[PDB]
RNA sequence: AUGGCAGUCACGGGUAACGGAGAAUUAGGGUUCGAUUCCGGAGAAGGAGCCUGAGAAACGGCUACUACAACUACGGUUCGGCAGCAGGGAAGAAAAUUGGCCAAUCCUAAUUCAGGGAGCCAGUGACAAGAAAUAGCAAGCUGGGAAACUUACGUUUCUACGGCAUUGAAAUGAGAACAGUGUAAAUCUCUUAGCGAGGAACAAUUGGAGGGCAAGUCAUGGUGCCAGCAGCCGCGGUAAUUCCAGCUCCAAUAGCGUAUAUUAAAGUUGUUGCAGUUAAAAAGCUCGUAGUUGAACUUCUGUUCAGGUUCAUUUCGAUUCGUCGUGUGAAACU
């Protein structure tokens, strides 16, 4: 008797061009750019900044004191805030639009750990973030694709791992032998 | 005016109309007169049967080949079918007698360019996928 | 015909297959290496319309050194 | 050691006890044993340890903490007459759980065509557990116990 | 008594039609589905009849008939109906274990303790959805470079960098595990000690490389309109860019081909938004009830007051990282 209630969703969105020229090579200077694994990843994202947009341009379809817009409007920007997508003096939704994938793209738990020379590459921070070398906030984050909120930036170092904690790993199995 | 009437009291008119001059289509009119159900397979994607015999076609135009084939009865319909052998060595391993399983080339309806009535692909043998018995390191009987 | 059946595959002498020197990285490594192979700045930096063909390597030993 | 802080807590004089959140902080050490995160509690409420059950745990992804629920009662003779069956097996005072199904049905099925004659017979042996017996051995738990 | 319905489609027929809530794609308008967790309906082998009850034509109740299932000492009998679960048979392109329990959600009863294949647990399970590993770092050699040092191919250095059957130790889940958590019990996950990675390794496929459709200008081997490819163009008849295969490349990547119905591309069914001389398409021509479609007039207008609104500003007071108040003019609203 099998009656599930959760919720389904995909993350994906297919191309309706299958060999762009020009889009491939986007995408793949995008996945060295930012250390992706497939192109999947590259459209989770442009998904993403779709919901954004179809709802800023819902929105400005809207008097400009319509009882909602002036309530999701408002709570929509706030939200382009805690992740920091858009500056202070950037309120207006009109530039909720100008919004590269790029800009969002960088605002991730991988960009960031890179960016904050916490690695030495792109790559190399992709295999720490996994072997959880990284906790944020007052939990350990594992999943590479992390939406990075603004305020909880500062929280992000390796507790109780290996490079701060107590490691053992390779150098446990190393040494026994060595004698 | 163009021909189409433009009343805002005459909705049936343009209702009526739209229903009928779609007849037009094919497409329409295919799925609409339970065609589909009238083949072969009745509409089905897939159809088993029992191999009544290789025989060889000739190709069409500028092509001139040996195409394989096999003349296959399938189960609840029980009708004579037309089925190409894929690929290469393929009819090496279809028995006569044995049990395939067949499905369609491009859009129902035209074969491939080059075949001449045939409708159908050879998918399986004994209940053995073809592309299996093609390549050594996956089966044989 | 009929015993004709599959003349060519039969006829074909069957070559080996080069057994791997070392290996293909799959995952995001391969992704990686071709976009250093072809992506990278030193390619998009000579002209866009001047870069080879990621294939005119078609294994040809004598210009496959003359590039590296 | 380990660390724990109290949640969320009502008082619920109905079932006579008290209902709390527990967040244990084990920075090091894994997820704590029930048995010990009893004892330091019990210290913190400074109440007898057999008189608060704590049931229900977790442990967030790997970082030391692990939040869980428990009951405080005030008379173990309360705590015995309310807690479920299934939580006294597992302080080894009720005691077994055995396969009641598989014979019950089967009873059934030999009952449902008898006449009373014989019935009462079969029912002379189908598996034991009374609820009267759960009782008995509640009862005992209750004198031979005394303490704290 | 003689009406009741009908082209504003009766009556009749088809429906691989149970209706909704909704589902898939969507510029807008649309197109196609809804067996299937909610609701309502119908039914329990087909069909009719009934007992009982507050309540069913019930159907895990009964009676007869049609077709069946089980036992028989052949006299007779069945608490015989799985479109309940678990299973077989059958059909067929096609769908899991004859498991566990009453612990949770609720239900039922004389009812705080009893029963429940509702239901939950677990097994089977790439329908399908979420996250995600198959490697990361550095030395050295080296290509690049490059900034340099500087009339030439030479040194310093550094760098977006980039290569390697050369180097090196750190990292780590898969894995496998005493403990703890969890559980009705059990499995698993999660936390976690001892153990756990260097090349056929602890692992990527699938499908292509003439055009459309991203990728071989290999002077590669076999085949010789044969075998075969090919979605459509077309490949193939001894020097094949499409066959067989090697090599190297490309695409999506724990996934990727294929078949069929269906959505978009389809302004290729068009209300929005088509076409109609010659490409398909104005009837040979007129009349004409249904239908569709229909000319213009009826307090206009002015004055003044007021509330905001905006916008403008040879402008005023406030605040800052962008608003308010004040004045005019103006329009229109009211
Ligand atoms: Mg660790
Ligand atoms: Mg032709
Ligand atoms: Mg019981
Ligand atoms: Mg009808
Ligand atoms: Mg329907
Ligand atoms: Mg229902
Ligand atoms: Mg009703
Ligand atoms: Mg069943
Ligand atoms: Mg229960
Ligand atoms: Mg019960
Ligand atoms: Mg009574
Ligand atoms: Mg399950
Ligand atoms: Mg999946
Ligand atoms: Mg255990
Ligand atoms: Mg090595
Ligand atoms: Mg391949
Ligand atoms: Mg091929
Ligand atoms: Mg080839
Ligand atoms: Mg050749
Ligand atoms: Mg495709
Ligand atoms: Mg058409």
């Amino acid at each position: 008797m099998g009656k599930t209630y959760i919720n389904t969703s995909k993350t994906y969105s297919t191309p309706r061009r299958p060999y762009e020229k020009e889009r491939l090579d986007n995408e793949m200077k995008l996945i060295g750019t930012f250390g992706l694994k497939n192109k999947r990843e590259v459209w989770r994202v442009q998904m993403i900044l779709a919901k954004f947009r179809k709802a800023a341009r819902e929105l400005l379809t809207l008097d400009p004191k319509d009882p909602r817009r002036l309530f999701e409007g408002s709570a929509l920007l706030r939200r382009m805030f805690k992740y920091g997508l858009l500056s202070e003096q950037e309120r207006k939704l009109d530039y909720v639009l100008g919004l590269t994938i790029h800009k969002l793209m960088e605002r991730r738990l991988q960009t960031r750990v890179f960016k904050l020379n916490l690695a030495n590459s792109i790559h190399h921070s992709r295999v720490l973030i996994r072997q959880r070398h990284i906790k944020v906030g007052k939990n350990l984050v594992n999943v590479p694709s992390f939406m990075v909120r603004t305020d909880s930036e500062k929280s992000i170092d390796f507790a109780s791992t290996s490079p701060l904690g107590g490691g053992r790993e390779g150098r446990t199995k190393r040494k026994n032998a060595k004698k | 005016g163009v021909g189409k009437p433009r009343g805002i009291r005459a909705g049936r008119k343009l209702a009526r109309h739209r229903k009928d001059q779609r007849w037009a289509d094919n497409d329409f009119n295919k799925r609409l007169l339970g065609s589909r159900w009238r083949n072969p397979f009745m509409g089905a994607s897939h159809a088993k049967g029992l191999v009544t015999e290789k025989i060889g076609i000739e190709s069409k135009q500028p092509n001139s080949a040996v195409r394989k084939c096999v003349r296959v009865l399938l189960r609840k319909n029980s009708k004579k079918i037309a089925a190409f052998v894929p690929m290469d060595g393929c009819l090496n391993f279809l028995a006569e007698n044995d049990e395939v399983l067949v499905a369609g080339l491009g859009r129902q309806g035209h074969a491939v360019g080059d075949i001449p009535g045939v409708r159908f692909k050879v998918v399986c043998v004994k209940g053995i996928s073809l592309l299996a018995l093609f390549k050594g390191k996956k089966e044989k009987r | 015909t009929l015993a004709k059946a599959g003349k060519v595959r039969k006829q074909t002498p069957k070559v080996e297959k080069k057994d791997k020197p070392r290996k293909t990285p799959k995952g995001r490594s391969y992704k990686r290496i071709l976009y250093n192979r072809r992506y990278a700045p030193h390619i998009l930096a000579t002209d866009p319309k001047k870069r080879k063909s990621p294939n005119w390597h078609a294994g040809k030993k004598e210009k496959m050194d003359a590039a590296a | 050691t380990i660390v724990i802080r109290t949640k969320k807590i009502l008082v619920n004089p109905l079932l006579s006890r008290r209902q709390l959140s527990l967040d244990v902080l084990h920075p090091d050490s894994p997820t704590a044993s029930k048995e010990k995160i009893r004892e330091e509690l019990a210290k913190q409420l400074k109440v007898d340890a057999r008189n608060v059950v704590v049931y229900g745990f977790s442990t967030q992804y790997g970082g030391g903490k692990s939040t869980g629920f428990a009951l405080v009662y005030d008379n173990q003779q309360y705590l015995l007459k309310y807690e479920p069956n299934y939580r006294l097996r597992k302080v080894k005072i009720l005691g077994e759980k055995p396969n009641t199904r598989r014979s019950f049905k089967e009873l059934k099925r030999k009952i449902k065509r008898t006449s009373g004659k014989a019935i009462t017979k079969l029912l002379s042996e189908k598996k034991g557990d009374t609820w009267a017996s759960v009782q008995s051995k509640k009862s005992d738990h209750l004198k031979n116990f005394v303490a704290k």
